[PDB]
RNA sequence: GCGCGCUACACUGACUGGCUCAGCGUGUCCUACGCCGGCAGGCGCGGGUAACCCGUUGAACCCCAUUCGUGAUGGGGAUCGGGGAUUGCAAUUAUUCCCCAUGAACGAGGAAUUCCCAGUAAGUGCGGGUCAUAAGCUUGCGUUGAUUAAGUCCCUGCCCUUUGUA
């Protein structure tokens, strides 16, 4: 309703560009790690409210969302909700967001291509790898 | 073509909408958004609030589509 | 020898049941306990029981 | 005046904010983060849904008698949507629903029954009764 | 008395031509308070025709795959609908929707004679029914296709239609389609 | 090398139990149904492979058909020769490998070379 | 002597109307105290197969039905006058059951 | 413990049909005409309905 | 002192128990504003405009709803209400009356005292529905 | 490269909450009720060989509120990474099932071509058959519910009667 004074019209953060345009809830969608149900709780478990719109945020509260989002356990995110439960190397519970996720997919894609299992050959040849037909359909 | 629609209202729009929608012969979220170039959010909270105040009528409320109009 | 002959178990499965007529294994009505080949029980559908209505 | 009387959308919200002003529900820990069936794709919006739920639940007790976790979990289900797959009926979250009824228990407005389901109290009666007078007398 | 929504009137209400005067059921002895009848009105021949211009409206409104047998709710884009054109236009809407009946109606249609690939048409009469079933098919298809992809409603998209048609705007959807038939006719003759 | 933030080294020490919740789940409830005669059998003839063999030198091959088999602390360092269907494919079973079945590291089927 | 019942079953309607009648009137000369026939949901038993044995037609189907017709009478009577009364009517395509509280 | 009434009418059906079955296979060449079973929980009795009686004796 | 007859549509059936009181109107414990598809609140409100409140003031009548959908029970509702009033105002007062109620009822809509007798067809092997077939493809 | 199909391309729509109605028919495996887990499910104790118990079969579209705003977007959910359960002796080429994350084509489809006349078309769920595990299939059942036609032999074929034929 009101005019924004200091409304910030791209958010820097996570190495993303954040539309403030776009409602805070879904607007940090646009981090990789993080979609429309991780973002909510964290929003919520932070206490803001979500109908304020990205743009209007104040200093204290993005950089609270940034490390609420770092750490989760600290926070009281249940175990059932982190990307990363039991990672294959130092099994710990841990949210891998954009660098993170991209660096951790490609370590364990070389991980199974390294000790030659199926999957690793499937992925290293650019085929299917949840055993659907690849004869009618998939194309390019 | 790309409809590039304002989130909030400036001074030049927020000024233009307490003057002239308070008369007009349809009130809706859809035409106000439209003519102003406003966000079908911001174009529906502004006629909540102008009813607020009391210089528009609610003609019938609904999920899909709520009419406003001018009184007198 | 003996524990190599009938070995596999056979409890569950497409091969634990069969017809009891033809003794096939293919299209097997096993509604109401029929428990017999569907070419089987058109053949026999009319001294069972079973009538064409509609 | 009586439950039936009165309309049966704004009767549940008069009752939810009734059980918020009351402030002895025993809420759970998991309110913020867990979904309220198999099929939902989002956390519930409103951030006192429990109580709205706690309301909803009592009113259907209400209407009738004998309603267990099954048949609760039976009310509050809905369409899944499986994505390339065509939908089908899925049901409610049990956990949700046995936490409502333990937190209504807790009020005493029901009780067990002798046959094995769960009945509203004389209490109960009188609080529903009571709330539908004033939706009521509210026009 | 029978008013429609318990709020329109149907004695105020004025046909202009005699040719559609007994095509257009809205009258003393067809004013109902919901468009919602669901009568056998398609059972037979000519038996449509006595079924109110509303509940044909409505029932034409419900076309897309997705809103196949969605009645309910084409009712109350209806009900808004003629609350919109009220409000725009001042006056009953029955007047108004009976005007956009009455102009968006094609007077002279082309008849395919002759192979397929090729064409050869001959300009031919119009029925009074199959110009209301043309009419009202405009009318919806119209509203329907100018709202797909952009903000306004379906609701005030079918009043905007309605204001056009009835004034004889070349903006309708309707007219344009209309004039277009007519002007085919007229190259044929 | 690390397994689960759990060394080799303690991997060996550590019983059939506490390994159980380590493992993915299905890999956990196939130990919790137990592993029948020709699984043990196998394991007997592995770990004699291991024994016998000298300390420089790898382990000598053993054959099986047991695609199915899942890989232990015990299987590290051992030469399987796992069945394909037709022939036998030769298989270092090494560290990292300790969580997958012995059918995932001989392949079944040619790569398709379309022509 | 106590609530015997007497549950009739069997596919044919003809058959299971003349015997449960004829057990009716048979009951009424005696003077004994008789709960009339509640007819039950008919239960009829659908398979609905190919025709073809081998599979090449044009995929029509047969629909066969199998109709049960179940008929309760009960009585108030001695176990004794019960036995003689079940005994005498025998019918080739009736089941009958006596229960006895 | 019982079966129910639609598996018992069925189980009755296969009993009149494989002994059919059963009958036509061996009375074939004593022209073996049709079969009528009646049930009494007494003793149940098989009628066989055939040519010629004296040789199928 | 009482009648009591059944309206049906489809598989929907409503009976109303028609006796003598103070023009009360329930179905299913519940007055007819406060029945759920209110867009069609009107087709209950329909006999009731029609005759006018006049005639059902020496009337209480209980309508009770089951089996069919929604507009199914509206349409089973709506009739069972006017072929009771009809049915009452028959055998407790002049024939004369009764036509008097009869004609206006027919004269609006047939539907009101004559039931609707079509039901759902049933579907054959081959196609999707009960006349619609899959698609045939040469080549 | 073709042939049945299912989900879509959104605002008459998604999402969140509230309200309120089925019918066919199946259960020696169908399941109520109580407890623990976010969920898939885990335990304990009951009813039913069935108008008796599941079950008043509280089904989905739909109805009424909330948030979204023409943006490949909170449309669409393909493909891919981790985990957690249930069958089964055995699940890897992942049987199904659940959770978090990833977020492709697709903006209504060229030549061409299918099906259909009223409780029909279409939308929408539910039960049966396969079934240890089990429906994008078929076979049934309700539910909401239309537009257009009451005609013609033009196309594609059909029946009868005349002729013509190497
Ligand atoms: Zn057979």
């Amino acid at each position: 309703l009101v005019i924004p004074e200091k409304f910030q019209h791209i958010l820097r953060v996570l190495n993303t560009n954040i539309d403030g345009r776009r409602k805070i809830a879904f607007a940090i969608t646009a981090i990789k790690g993080v979609g429309r149900r991780y973002a909510h709780v964290v929003l919520r478990k932070a206490d803001i409210d979500l109908t304020k719109r990205a743009g209007e945020l104040t200093e204290d509260e993005v950089e609270r969302v940034i490390t609420i989002m770092q750490n989760p356990r600290q926070y009281k995110i249940p175990d059932w909700f982190l990307n990363r439960q039991k990672d294959v190397k130092d099994g710990k519970y841990s949210q891998v967001l954009a660098n993170g996720l991209d660096n951790k997919l490609r370590e364990d894609l070389e991980r199974l291509k390294k000790i030659r299992a199926h999957r690793g050959l499937r992925h290293f040849w650019g085929l299917r790898v949840r055993g659907q037909h690849t004869k009618t359909t998939g194309r390019r | 073509d790309k409809l590039n629609n304002l989130v909030l209202f400036d001074k030049a729009t927020y000024d233009k909408l307490c003057k002239e929608v308070p008369n007009y012969k349809l009130i809706t979220p859809a035409v106000v958004s439209e003519r102003l170039k406003i966000r079908g959010s911001l174009a529906r909270a502004a006629l909540q609030e102008l009813l607020s105040k009391g210089l528009i009528k609610l003609v019938s409320k609904h999920r899909a589509q709520v009419i406003y109009t001018r009184n007198t | 020898h003996q524990q190599l002959y009938w070995s596999h178990p056979r409890k569950f499965g497409q091969g634990s049941r069969s017809c009891r007529v033809c003794s096939n294994r293919h299209g097997l009505i096993r509604k109401y306990g029929l428990n017999m080949c569907r070419q089987c029980f058109r053949q026999y559908a009319k001294d069972i029981g079973f009538i064409k209505l509609d | 005046v009586t439950v039936k009387d009165v309309n049966q959308q704004e009767f549940v919200r008069a009752l939810a904010a009734f059980l918020k002003k009351s402030g002895k529900l025993k809420v759970p820990e998991w309110v913020d983060t867990v979904k309220l069936a198999k099929h939902k794709e989002l956390a519930p919006y409103d951030e006192n849904w429990f109580y709205t739920r706690a309301a909803s639940t009592a009113r259907h007790l209400y209407l009738r008698g004998g309603a267990g976790v099954g048949s609760m979990t039976k009310i509050y289900g809905g369409r899944q949507r499986n994505g390339v797959m065509p939908s089908h009926f899925s049901r409610g979250s049990k956990s949700v629903a046995r936490r409502v009824l333990q937190a209504l228990e807790g009020l005493k407005m029901v009780e067990k029954d002798q046959d094995g389901g769960r009945k509203l109290t004389p209490q109960g009666q009188r609080d529903l009764d009571r709330i539908a007078g004033q939706v009521a007398a509210a026009n | 008395d029978i008013k429609l929504f318990g709020k329109w009137s149907t004695d105020d209400v004025q046909i202009n031509d005699i040719s559609l005067q007994d095509y257009i059921a809205v009258k003393e002895k067809y004013a109902k308070y919901l468009p919602h009848s669901a009568g056998r009105y398609a059972a037979k021949r000519f038996r449509k025709a006595q079924c109110p211009i509303v509940e044909r409206l409505t029932n034409s409104m419900m076309m897309h795959g997705r809103n196949n047998g969605k009645k309910l709710m084409t009712v109350r884009i209806v009900k808004h609908a003629f609350e919109i054109i009220h409000l725009l236009t001042g006056e009953n809407p029955l007047q108004v929707l009976v005007n956009a009946i009455i102009n968006s109606g094609p007077r002279e249609d082309s008849t395919r004679i002759g192979r397929a690939g090729t064409v050869r048409r001959q300009a031919v009469d119009v029925s009074p029914l199959r110009r209301v079933n043309q009419a009202i098919w405009l009318l919806c298809t119209g509203a329907r296709e100018a709202a797909f992809r952009n903000i306004k409603t379906i609701a005030e998209c079918l009043a905007d239609e309605l204001i056009n048609a009835a004034k004889g705007s070349s903006n309708s959807y309707a007219i344009k389609k209309k004039d277009e038939l007519e002007r085919v006719a007229k190259s044929n003759r | 090398f690390t397994y689960r933030g759990v060394d080799l080294d303690q991997l060996l020490d550590m019983s059939y139990e506490q390994l159980m919740q380590l493992y993915s789940a299905r890999q956990r409830r196939r130990l919790n149904r137990g592993l029948r005669r020709k699984q043990h059998s196998l394991l007997k003839r592995l770990r004699k492979a291991k024994k016998e063999a000298p300390p420089m030198e790898k382990p000598e091959v053993v054959k099986t058909h047991l695609r199915d088999m899942i890989i232990l602390p015990e299987m590290v360092g051992s030469m399987v020769g796992v069945y394909n269907g037709k022939t036998f494919n030769q298989v270092e079973i090494k560290p990292e490998m300790i969580g997958h079945y012995l059918g995932e590291f001989s392949i079944t089927y040619k790569p398709v070379k379309h022509g | 002597i106590h609530r015997i019942r007497i549950t009739l079953t069997s596919r044919n309607v003809k058959s299971l109307e003349k015997v449960c009648a004829d057990l009716i009137r048979g009951a009424k000369e005696k003077n004994l105290k008789v709960k009339g026939p509640v007819r039950m949901p008919t239960k009829t038993l659908r398979i609905t197969t190919r025709k073809t044995p081998c599979g090449e037609g044009s995929k029509t189907w047969d629909r066969f039905q199998m109709r049960i017709h179940k008929r309760l009478i009960d009585l108030h009577s001695p176990s004794e006058i019960v036995k003689q009364i079940t005994s005498i009517s025998i019918e080739p395509g009736v089941e009958v059951e006596v229960t006895i509280a | 413990v019982q079966i129910s009434k639609k598996r018992k009418f069925v189980a009755d059906g296969i009993f009149k049909a494989e002994l059919n079955e059963f009958l036509t296979r061996e009375l074939a060449e004593d022209g073996y005409s049709g079969v009528e079973v009646r049930v009494t929980p007494t003793r149940t009795e098989i009628i066989i309905l055939a040519t010629r009686t004296q040789n199928v004796l | 002192q009482s009648v009591q007859v059944f309206g049906r549509k489809k598989t929907a059936t409503a009976v109303a128990h028609c006796k003598r009181g103070n023009g009360l109107i329930k179905v299913n414990g519940r007055p007819l504003e406060m029945i759920e598809p209110r867009t069609l609140q009107y087709k209950l409100l329909e006999p009731v405009l029609l005759l006018g409140k006049e005639r059902f003031a020496g009337v209480d009548i209980r309508v009770r709803v089951k089996g069919g959908g929604h507009v199914a029970q509206i349409y089973a509702i709506r009739q069972s209400i006017s072929k009771a009033l009809v049915a009452y105002y028959q055998k407790y007062v002049d024939e004369a009356s009764k036509k008097e109620i009869k004609d206006i009822l027919i004269q609006y809509d047939r539907t009101l005292l004559v039931a609707d007798p079509r039901r759902c067809e049933s579907k054959k092997f081959g196609g999707p529905g009960a006349r619609a077939r899959y698609q045939k493809s040469y080549r």
